[PDB]
């Protein structure tokens, strides 16, 4: 609930100060690209990594389009597997947090094919 | 002395672990030069 209070907070502070752009918009994508884009952090801030590149929008979702697919390789480990025995499979989570990290990494790739 | 600290070194690059680590590191280093 914090997570995603914070994350719609991020977005408020993203439209109340529009003179400051290009000075926390890349600023802040930089911040959550370093955050997202490693192995051995929690479950709660990949939550909130992705909740942050959900109140982006645009291109810039589009910006994590390709290095979305190794980071799915490393953090869920698919080493060779052919998508079968996916219920009873995976390392560092459980199977509930994993459902959520697949429904909310799709439920901020819907904003780039719907324009 | 400095065997003990090259095995110390293999001891933590070996693996699946490290390399992939370092495959999302790069791509990090990639967008965030390329993104602008």
């Amino acid at each position: 609930a914090l997570r995603d209070f914070a994350a719609s907070l991020l977005d408020y502070v993203l439209k109340k100060f529009p003179q400051a752009y290009k000075s926390l918009k890349p600023r802040v994508t930089r911040t959550l690209l370093k955050t997202f884009l490693d192995i051995n952090r929690v479950f709660g801030t990949y939550y909130g990594c992705l909740k942050g590149v959900s109140v982006l929008e645009g291109e810039s979702i589009r910006f994590f389009l390709g290095n979305l697919n190794n980071w799915a390789r490393l953090v869920f480990n698919e080493s060779g597997i052919t998508l079968d025995n996916i219920e009873e499979h995976l390392t560092k989570f459980t199977k509930e947090e994993t459902q959520i990290l697949v429904d909310t990494v799709i439920s901020a790739l819907l904003v780039l094919k719907k324009d | 002395l400095f065997k003990l600290d090259l095995e110390d070194l293999k001891q933590q690059i070996s693996g699946t672990r490290f390399i992939g680590n370092l495959s999302l590191k790069i791509r990090y280093v990639l967008w965030q030069c390329a993104i602008d």
